[PDB]
């Protein structure tokens, strides 16, 4: 006798996230080479509702990808299968080791909060480097933004 | 002016997201018709007297006139016939707008000299100055006909017999008798100040204007936000846009300039503003006569009739002799493109209706190419001034809107209400 | 007197008193097949609506005669005009009855045989019978002292998750809960006063709302004295009553008190009896609706505030111009203990009957009725502007959007008198011939109905909280108006009988009517009963009872009062939450009037033909009733919607057929019957087929009963059930898939509304068991009600607050609606694609608001609902115990009613038994945050002398 | 339909 | 039977009444008699 | 110039009166005791609107008017209990003393 809101296929893995991208440089890995900061990017279902896919979308604030990773929702893994179309402007994406891992990280006012990490690579790269997006999810207190 | 961003009554207006079924107008409607023109009906049942009559049938052509303007059909011909006919059909615009034209010609030309006997709130029995609220519809409707290329070579030569003939009326034409009490109100102030809360913000487009023009009128119906001191107007249905980019905590009534209600309380209904008047005579003189000094003469006995309305009498200065002014225009294009503009001025917190139709009728201010999250992004893209389509638009075929939805009421129990069309579809003088 | 020809249920007093009830129809809700009966709301004192066979007027009298003694009795109804803004109901004619003076209630479902009643005995007659004086042993002193509580029954089921704040961000100062996720930590609250703030834990409150109600409490005490001899008898009774409902504060009351004596002496051939009644009443409503009012208020709480921390004033933080949240609602303690709104009311109805035996076989009768009442009306706002907006946040720091723009204060009284009179002159003749029996009356009835009141309003307070017609400095509103309508009508009653048989009855009856066209008054209606008890004449003594029953026949009936001519009103025009009457400035003026009358309308004619059975078996252990009925309501007067540009908004005209047909069927059996223990079953269902045959179509076939203006609305539309809801929805593809704004995510607006659902069950049933064991009496009742749909506003206000747990969807993550596609239109190539763009947290709070991925049709709530309706524990005393004492009987009661309710899935949010718009039609509209339905409980001590 | 009705504050 | 109902409902609780409540009352006082009745006879005796 | 005005006022009054006697002859004498409560409530109220100037000069409504209208509006109420002894006494039907 408790109503259960619901969901879509993937929620607890869709969300708002604060991420800043590091690389792997001459194989050690350099804090945000591009010194863009803590950036937002937004993860959510497909208009298909499945299990098996989530969309991945930077909102224009790194790169301009946006693609459909391939998600094992009991695992909260997702990756690609090689490169994948970017549907924002014409290019391919490679994500590689995506976790999302619950209250696994902290909030700048040191609370726990769900992690995301995913590794990155991009078919016009030209120095064709294989980068790493961590953050967390957004809470909504603005102590928490940047 | 938008939707202030900490209420809602008005996001489907904004966003152009409303439907025939959300009857935007079906109270007007009601009241157009089953109150103003049935009384009319009676009132020519009733009296004998031309002068009456005259002032009755102009009464009448002016609700019939709004109706078209804003559904382009209207009943007409076969309406207020009661049980006789309740489902009356739906003549089109054009031959509602030569049929009243006709009412108000005939009505004219039955006058006799004898006196208004009847209470007069508009005039009080100055059949001298019905005339002239009779020719001032005359030339909107003429100069309607024009732009929608219908008969233009004629109605060109009547609308400057009309000019030269300077018979129009003095002032405004307004119903000025509001008290500041309950059910004795400004229809508008009463139910967006009394009725419901603040819902109105400034626009961007009126804000950018008069700031860029250095307008002392800026003050009057605006107030300088509370966050910083200035005059910041929104984006046409970007409320919910400016939370989304700004976050909810700058993007507060706090943040945006509130349409000042407190003088509206006992303020005038307009039908015809004297700056409207002068304003379309200018336009008459700068283009169909080529009479320069006259136009001139009319755009700014316009600027300064706006000007002591508001209470500013004295500083037309600013922008008569400051730069948007008549000779820092050199094509005659630019020029009417100045009378245009500061018509669109002198007709906010006056007479909306009029500044609506008059918009689409010229067509400037003109539609921005740049859309709402462009000029959000950098605003030197933007000419301060021109309309911008809102940011969200439920208009499947974007831009701005055109008219106005059927009334529900008509839909429901009249069989022969013609078909709903999407508010992008425009009315039948509106041809670009 | 079975005899009867159609349907009826009879009960006895001693089963209507047993629940205890203020009023004395609410106890049958559920019980009788055939007769639907629901309470507007658990407020103290409010109407009851009744309405037998389904509606069949279409506005908006559909409640039976209610018939005393028998003399019409008023039964008018006063509850808000506007229940958007401040509804309340302050209770139903019916109400005034005291329940311990009920002898025998039969109910009469049949329009076919009505010449007795006349025209609104076409909605059936509720045929009271109160207690006679009586010989028996020994004073003749019965007493009745009640105690009862009330608690909250089913508040809306909520979001635990996020608290304060909008658009998924912290706010300090919101109405709703569109926060963040809750964390536990330190965070600030509230408006902040004299350079100081509240902070504290983000975690929520998950009974802040429940905590709130207090419980409900209501004594009652009843006496009654009676006495008889061979020649008279006298019945003096006094009833009190005294509500104060489980919301906070004496704004939940309700008192009532009666006082009656009947008297009855014989004196050979003769007989005079008089019944004169008086009733007193006091309510005190807490005022529904979308503005200031308590419920609005309180529903639009974060999740993290404590309620019950606001109460008191000398917190300055509770201070109205500091109210944590100024988004048009205020403290819900401050609107309670400073809004005023009452109503009082004294009545005195009774009754007159001489009865005149002569020749042996005639009767002459003379019963002549009046009902006259006065009622006074209070309602007052204090001057919130005054009061609190220079100085604080709330407040001038809101400027034009503050909760007290333009709360200038208000203040009115109403004073309202009603009077009918009702005569009878009857002759009756009764003779046996050989095994045949004839039984023949013929009648006069006169009546006369009239209703005025007095209306006086000033709006800004001078002082503000003083709510007197002197404390303004504006032009006060005064209101007047009367009516007045009478009926004469002669009728006649022939009722063969053959050797307990065979019984065929005729009747026939012509009303003269003020209220239809001079023209045309005269309405002839007639009706044939039969009945046929077979098993008297059929052995075995297993078929206790046997009895078949026919019915055909019609009622007639006459307008509402002056639709005949064309008015001319005051001229005012009602624009968007407001109004522009005259006089203005000086002037008065005269607008013709929106509703054109019809000097060509004819009566109404209700047409009915009815079967039924009615078996018993095993010394009455097994017994059923069942009635097949088919009734059509043809030609009734209405003001049927227009289009406004013909110059009138309505047109009085006859309408089409309304009909009704449907199965009333009645099982009762007791499996178990010892010395000292019998346990009875009893299965009632009724099924109703509702459908509008035509409205006439030269003005369209649809005309609205209620609705918003662009929101939900319902109708009566030619082919379809009576009150069948339009409501907003989603557009959709060809293919079923839901259309998406390209942008914003949130689902497009089709072209038109669709339709959503009709007001009425498919069917109702209730079950119910009695078991005795030794003077212990043990009740259990349900009341099963499925189908049909109303509008929910507590759902609507939850949804947007993002109280409802429906809105912790996707946990609140950005979502793309499933199936989900964008259109893509190029000037007349419409083609669809999928949809990737996903709705924002930004914006979760708007997909919600407007109802989801229904729309408006999200807050169309199924109608359905199982109850535990009334359980009644009784303990009669054994004699014995009673022998040293004064006292002839006693008992002690335990009972419970509006116990328990189960819904459907969809619906966590409401109790289906409320309404704002009254207790007839307009009240299926729905709901509008009207207060939450109560649980009631209590003892009953019953005393005899 | 008729009668108004109010949005609210967020 | 509560006994302690002697304020009088009829007029406000003499805490609300306030100076500003008052003063507009003197000058209408003033010149009811002095453009009245007074202003009256007055006119007499000045024989306008 | 016209008027029209319409009064509606209310009365209601409640009295109880809760007595014992007692009455006994004893010898020639006769006593007769009676002692009581009194209790009472008298209320009356009314509500007054009156118009001037009949916009149409022989109908008599409070809509018929362009000016303003008049109201006003009364209520008082009383309460009162009271105790009380009658005590008469009576010798041999000739003398009789009331106290
Ligand atoms: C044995 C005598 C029978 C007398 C029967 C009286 C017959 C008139 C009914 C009548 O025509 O119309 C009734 C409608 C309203 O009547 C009233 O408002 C009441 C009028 C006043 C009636 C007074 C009746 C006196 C009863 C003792
Ligand atoms: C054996 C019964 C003795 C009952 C004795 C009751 C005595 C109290 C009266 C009282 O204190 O003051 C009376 C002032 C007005 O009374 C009312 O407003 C009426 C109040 C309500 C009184 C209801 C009385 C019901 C009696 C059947
Ligand atoms: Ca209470
Ligand atoms: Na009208």
């Amino acid at each position: 006798n408790d109503t259960e809101p619901g969901g879509t296929a993937v929620e607890k893995m869709a969300g708002d996230w604060w991420v800043t991208v590091n690389a792997f440089i001459d194989g050690k890995e350099v804090e945000d080479p591009f010194g863009a900061g803590h950036l937002q990017m937004s993860t959510y279902n497909t208009a298909s509702n499945s299990e098996t896919e989530m969309w991945l979308d930077d909102l224009g604030n790194f790169w301009e990808y946006k693609l459909k990773v391939n998600v094992n929702y009991a695992a909260r893994t997702f990756s690609t299968t090689g490169f994948v179309d970017n549907v924002t402007y014409e290019s391919k994406v490679k994500i590689t080791d995506g976790k999302v891992l619950e209250k696994a990280a902290t909030t700048p006012s040191g609370m726990p909060a769900d992690s995301i990490v995913y590794m990155v690579q991009f078919d016009d790269d030209e120095d064709g480097l294989t980068y790493k997006v961590s953050g967390f999810r957004r809470t909504g207190f603005p102590a928490d933004d940047f | 002016y938008e939707q202030k961003p900490e209420s809602n009554q008005y996001n489907t207006l904004c966003e152009y997201t409303f439907t025939e079924s959300s009857q935007q107008m079906d109270y007007s409607y009601r009241i157009l018709f089953a109150g103003a023109l049935e009384d009319a009906k009676q009132v020519l049942e009733k009296t004998t007297n031309p002068a009456d009559r005259f002032a009755t049938t102009i009464l009448r052509a002016y609700a019939f006139q709004i109706m078209v303007d804003n559904t382009s059909d209207s009943p007409y011909s076969e309406a207020l016939q009661g049980n006789a006919n309740a489902t009356p059909k739906w003549d089109t615009g054009e031959t509602v707008y030569k049929g009243i034209l006709g009412e108000i010609d005939a009505a004219e030309a039955a006058l006799d000299g004898s006196g208004m006997d009847v209470p007069d709130l508009i005039f009080n029995k100055n059949i001298a100055q019905w005339k002239g609220f009779a020719n001032a519809l005359r030339l909107r409707m003429y100069l309607r006909f024009i732009d929608a290329n219908i008969d233009a070579a004629s109605y060109t030569e009547k609308v400057k017999t009309l000019v030269q003939n300077n018979e129009f009326f003095t002032g405004d034409v307004k119903l000025d008798c509001f008290l500041d009490e309950t059910d004795k109100r400004n229809p508008w102030y009463n139910t967006n100040a009394v009725g419901l809360t603040g819902n109105h913000c400034a626009a961007y487009p009126l804000v950018s204007y008069l700031s860029s023009t250095g307008d002392p009128r800026i003050a009057y119906g605006i107030s300088k936000t509370d966050a910083d001191g200035k005059y910041v107007g929104q984006l046409p249905g970007g409320k919910t846009h400016m939370q989304s980019i700004l976050g909810t905590d700058n993007w507060k009534n706090k943040n945006v300039s509130a349409i000042d209600y407190s003088i509206g309380a006992t303020k005038p209904v307009y039908f015809f503003t004297q700056a409207e008047l002068q304003f379309l005579i200018a336009e008459v003189y700068a283009r169909f006569h080529n009479d320069d000094a006259n136009a001139k003469s009319a755009y700014e006995a316009g600027v300064t009739a706006d000007f002591a309305v508001r209470g500013f009498a004295g500083q037309e200065n600013t922008i008569l002799e400051g730069a948007c002014a008549w000779s820092a225009a050199s094509t005659q294009a630019d020029k009417l493109n100045l009378i245009y503009m500061q018509k669109w001025v002198s007709l906010f917190y006056m007479d909306h209706m009029e500044a609506w139709s008059e918009i689409r009728r010229t067509d400037c201010p003109k539609l921005s190419s740049y859309s709402a999250a462009q000029i959000q992004a950098s605003e030197s893209v933007y000419t301060p001034g021109e309309l911008v389509a809102p940011w969200t638009n439920g208009l499947e075929a974007g831009g701005l809107m055109k008219r106005m939805t059927y009334p529900l009421s008509a839909r429901q129990q009249n069989v022969n209400t013609p078909a709903g069309v999407p508010g992008s579809t425009p009315v039948w003088w509106d041809i670009k | 007197e079975k005899a009867l020809g159609y349907a009826a249920t009879s009960v006895g007093g001693e089963k209507i008193a047993e629940s205890r009830t203020s009023d004395v129809m609410s106890s049958l809700a559920g019980k009788i097949a055939g007769v639907q009966i629901s309470s507007t709301s658990s407020d103290p004192g409010a109407s009851n609506s009744v309405i037998i066979r389904g509606v069949s007027s279409l506005s908006g009298t559909n409640q039976p005669l209610y018939v005393v003694d028998g003399v019409p009795l008023n039964n008018s109804t006063v509850y808000s005009t506007d229940g958007l803004n401040s509804g309340y109901d302050f209770g139903n004619g019916a109400n005034a009855i005291n329940p311990d003076d009920v002898a025998n209630m039969t109910i009469l479902k049949g329009a076919a045989a009505t010449a007795l009643y006349g025209s609104r005995a076409a909605n059936g007659v509720v045929m009271i019978t109160t207690k006679s004086g009586r010989k028996e042993k020994g004073v003749g002193i019965e007493y009745n002292g009640g105690v009862q509580w009330s608690t909250v029954l089913r508040l809306p089921e909520f979001q635990n998750e996020f608290g304060m704040g909008w658009n998924g961000n912290h706010t300090e100062l919101e109405n709703g809960s569109w926060g963040p996720r809750f964390d536990g930590s330190m965070q600030l609250w509230g408006n902040v006063y004299n350079n100081s703030q509240k902070l504290k834990p983000y975690v929520a409150m998950p009974d802040n709302i429940k905590d709130f109600f207090d419980a409900g409490f209501r004594y009652s005490n009843s006496l009654s004295f009676n006495g008889a001899t061979d020649k008279s008898d006298y019945y003096v009774s006094f009833s009190q009553i005294s509500d104060d409902g489980m919301i906070p504060t004496d704004a939940d009351s309700y008192d009532k008190y009666t006082f009656s004596a009947r008297g009855s002496h014989k004196a050979g051939a003769l007989t005079f009896s008089s019944s004169l009644n008086y009733a007193y009443q006091k309510n005190n409503f807490a005022t529904t609706g979308q503005g200031l009012s308590m419920l609005n208020s309180l529903y639009q709480t974060p999740r993290d505030i404590s309620i019950i921390g606001l109460e008191d004033q000398n917190d300055p933080f509770n201070t109205p111009g500091y109210y944590y949240t100024p988004y048009g609602v205020m403290n819900p303690y401050y609107i309670l203990n400073n809004y005023l709104n009452e109503y009082e009311s004294e009545r005195f109805y009774g009754k007159f009957q001489l009865d005149y035996e002569f020749l042996k076989y005639f009767k002459f009768t003379y019963r002549m009725g009046l009902d006259t009442t006065t009622g006074q009306s209070d309602k007052g706002k204090p001057n919130l502007y005054a009061l609190y907006y220079e100085g604080t946040p709330n407040g001038e720091g809101q400027g034009s959007s503050s909760p007290f723009s333009g709360e200038t204060g208000q203040y009115s009284e109403q004073i309202t008198r009603r009077r009918e009179i009702n005569q009878d002159i009857m002759v009756n003749f009764n003779m046996p011939v050989n095994d045949f029996n004839i039984n023949a009356l013929v009648g006069f009835n006169g009546n006369e109905r009239k209703v005025s009141y007095q209306y006086s309003e000033v709006n800004d307070l001078t002082i503000p909280t003083w709510f007197n017609l002197k404390n303004s400095g504006k032009t006060p509103i005064v209101e007047q108006h009367m009516e007045l309508r009478r009926l004469m009508g002669v009728f006649g009653q022939f009722e063969g009988s053959w050797k307990n048989m065979l019984y065929l009855t005729v009747t026939a009856r012509n009303d003269w009517s003020s209220t239809l066209p001079k023209e045309n008054r005269s309405f002839f209606y007639p009706g044939i009963t039969g009945s046929f008890i077979f098993s008297e004449l059929l052995l075995q003594d297993v078929i206790t009872f046997g009895k078949i029953r026919a019915s055909w026949g019609k009622t007639g009936n006459d307008a509402d009062v002056y639709m005949v001519n064309p008015v001319y009103a005051q001229s005012s025009n009602r624009i968007p939450f407001g109004s522009l009457t005259f006089p203005l400035g000086g002037v008065n003026a005269y607008s013709a009037g929106n509703v054109l009358g019809s000097n060509t309308l004819s009566p109404e004619m209700t047409t009915e033909s009815e079967v039924g059975l009615n078996m018993a078996f095993f010394k009455n252990r097994l017994s059923f009733d069942v009635s097949y009925y088919n009734r059509n309501t043809d030609k009734q007067i209405f003001s049927l919607a227009m289009d406004p540009a013909s110059g009138y908004t309505a047109q009085n005209m006859n309408l089409g057929k309304i009909r009704n047909r449907g199965i009333e069927l009645l099982i009762s059996g007791t499996p178990i019957r010892t010395k000292d223990f019998s346990w009875e079953l009893t299965w009632n269902f009724t099924k109703n087929w509702s459908k509008v045959i035509s409205l006439p179509e030269e003005l369209g076939g649809i005309t609205t009963i209620y609705g918003l203006n662009g929101g939900t609305s319902m109708y009566a539309i030619t082919g379809m059930p009576v009150g069948v809801f339009k409501a907003q929805v989603a557009e959709r593809d060809p293919q079923g898939r839901i259309v998406v704004n390209s942008s914003t995510g949130l689902p497009v607006e089709a072209s038109e509304f669709g339709i959503c659902g009709d007001m009425n069950n498919k069917y109702q049933m209730g079950v119910s068991t009695n078991l005795k064991y030794k003077g212990i009496s043990l009740g259990i009742d349900f009341d099963i009600r499925q189908g049909g749909v109303m509008y929910s506003r507590t759902k609507d206000i939850n949804y947007f607050t993002g109280n409802a747990i429906q809105t912790a969807y996707n946990d609140r993550n950005p979502l793309i609606v499933p199936n989900s596609v964008n259109k893509i239109v190029n000037g007349e190539n419409v083609t669809y694609v999928e949809n990737t763009t996903p709705i924002t947290s930004s914006n979760i709070y708007k997909y919600w608001g407007d109802g989801g991925s229904d729309m408006g049709s999200c807050f169309l709530v199924d109608k359905s609902y199982v109850k535990l309706r009334s359980v009644v524990l009784g303990w009669d005393l054994p004699k014995r115990w009673l022998a040293k004492t004064p006292f002839q009987a006693v008992k002690v009661s335990a009972y419970g009613n509006n116990l328990f309710v189960w819904t459907p899935s969809s619906n966590t949010f409401i109790d289906p038994e409320m309404t704002s718009f009254g207790n007839d039609l307009e009240g299926n509209y729905g709901e509008y945050t009207a207060n939450p339905s109560s649980r009631r409980f209590g003892f009953n001590l019953m005393v005899k002398f | 339909g008729g009668g108004g009705g109010g949005g609210g504050g967020g | 039977c509560d006994l302690n109902i002697n304020d009088d409902p009829n007029y406000p609780m003499n805490d609300q009444v306030t100076a500003d409540l008052i003063f507009p009352s003197i000058s209408a006082s003033i010149a009811s008699a002095v453009g009245g009745e007074i202003y009256n006879y007055a006119g007499f005796f000045a024989q306008y």
